């Protein structure tokens, strides 16, 4: 049981425990003005301090406002801030710290704390794998690998340390080194290794080296409730969505979104050709690394509910059409692009982050022969000025094997389902 | 980073607390 109490702060015991007392029977106003008191009577006082902290950050959540708990942020930093701090309480206070910039958002804030933390702690080896964690939020993957290098060259069996150095290996497409790690992660049963992430990585990897093992951790990742299923394994979703590979375009009722694009297919076509002619630049090749070979590049026009509005020149004619349906344009969970690739393409099987979308497909420059799309257990081609429509949350697949180019248009819509609130409201992605 | 057509990203969200 944690030792919170320097010299001082147990001469004045009883009062801290009746202010806590207060704090733990839920009177949450009380308990701050309380702690407001003895924070003015003993300005010095870890203890006192810390309860302050931790009364606004109850007094935060009941409120559920985020106002309260910057505050409450700045609180457990003034206590780290005092002097003859005991070293349980300021573990305690800088990790809350950090732990409730997270909540927030504040990423780059909780990395300093995470510094600082480790610094002051060298031996917990807890704290940087926590450190990892805030580079890696902040997409710091080179100084996140070297802290979970140090992490394993001390405790090598270190299953926290082992998943995520995994999952950073295999996000720089080191993709045989990076299985072991994730699977003596996962099976070390360490706490923080039951993630979806890391069951959909391992068997990702496993599936790009030939490793038909690859379900059986998608399986285990639907069982332990990671996946909707073992074929749709998105992992930001909104449950009890419909869930199905394909659908028809009475099934998602936009249908007159449907009948627009196919209507006005070769305008969305002719501006397409006209950027791949004149503004080639506009089309940036795929950087999810989704493919084992080809050349594969898309011109985006909406991306998280976003229009870019340099990308719309290039496009203007088919970016006008496009406004009318908010259906897609609002969808904050996708995107709306074009979509070229090469013969000599093959697109690793992949799923998409969220079942909260459904994408379809517009055909615009199709060869008569070599490209395919199969998504869950049916394949399927692409036909020019027809929509094609699929759940990318399923897992996917694309080839292209023509003697020439293939162009459709990708146009990304609100799972119907979705309430106008939901829609709203969902972060994006 | 963003997460358009995979899973990659560590996290593909941005949090905003309550
Ligand atoms: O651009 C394509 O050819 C389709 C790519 C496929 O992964 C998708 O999400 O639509
Ligand atoms: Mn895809």
């Amino acid at each position: 049981k944690p030792k919170l109490l320097n010299k001082f702060d147990k001469t004045i015991k009883a009062e801290l425990d009746a202010a806590e007392k207060l704090r733990k029977r839920g009177k949450i106003e009380e308990a701050v003005n309380a702690f407001k008191e003895l924070v003015r009577k003993y300005p010095q006082s870890p203890r006192a301090r810390y309860g302050k902290a931790q009364c606004e950050d109850d007094l935060a959540e009941k409120r559920r406002s985020n106002e309260v708990l910057r505050g409450a942020i700045e609180t457990y930093q003034e206590v780290a801030s005092l002097p003859d701090v005991p070293a349980d309480l300021l573990k305690l206070s800088l990790k809350r710290r950090s732990d409730r910039q997270q909540f927030l958002g504040h990423m780059r804030g909780s990395l300093l704390t995470l510094q600082r933390l480790v610094q002051l702690f060298p031996n917990d080896t807890s704290l940087k794998n926590d450190l990892g964690v805030g580079y890696l939020l902040i997409g710091d993957n080179d100084n996140a690998k070297k802290v979970y290098e140090e992490v394993l060259s001390v405790t090598p069996n270190d299953g926290f340390a082992k998943v995520h150095y995994g999952f950073i290996l295999k996000a720089q497409n080191k993709i045989a080194e990076s299985i072991p790690y994730l699977k003596e992660g996962i099976e070390s049963g360490d706490p923080g290794t039951d993630d979806g992430r890391f069951y959909f990585h391992l068997g990702d990897a496993m599936q790009r080296v030939g490793n038909k093992e690859a379900y059986k951790w998608y399986e285990l990742g639907h069982k332990r409730g990671h996946f909707a299923s073992v074929w749709q394994r998105s992992l930001y979703n909104v449950n009890g969505l419909k869930a199905q590979p394909w659908w028809t375009p009475k099934e998602t009722g936009y249908t007159e979104l449907v009948k627009s694009l196919e209507r006005n297919w070769k305008l969305i076509r002719d501006e397409g050709l006209a950027v791949m002619d004149k503004a080639k630049g506009l089309f940036l090749p795929e950087d999810e690394n989704l493919r084992e070979k080809g050349d594969w590049s898309q011109f985006t026009l909406w991306q998280q509910g976003r229009r870019n509005e340099n990308a719309c020149k290039g496009a203007p004619k088919t970016c006008t059409l496009l406004e009318k349906f908010p259906e897609t344009t609002g969808c904050r969970r996708g995107q709306i692009k074009y979509s070229i690739m090469h013969p000599g393409t093959h697109v690793w099987p992949h799923t998409g982050p969220t079942n909260c979308r459904l994408r379809m497909h517009l055909g615009l420059v199709i060869p008569k022969e070599g490209c395919k799309i199969r998504c869950a257990n049916e394949t399927k081609t692409w036909e020019e000025g027809k929509v094609l429509i699929f759940d990318d949350s399923f897992e996917h697949e694309v080839w292209q094997d023509a003697s020439s180019f293939r162009l459709i248009f990708i146009v990304d819509v609100w799972h119907p389902e979705l309430t106008p609130q939901q829609r709203r409201s969902l972060p994006a992605i | 980073g963003k997460c358009k057509d995979g899973l990659g990203e560590y996290t593909c969200t941005s949090l905003e607390g309550f």
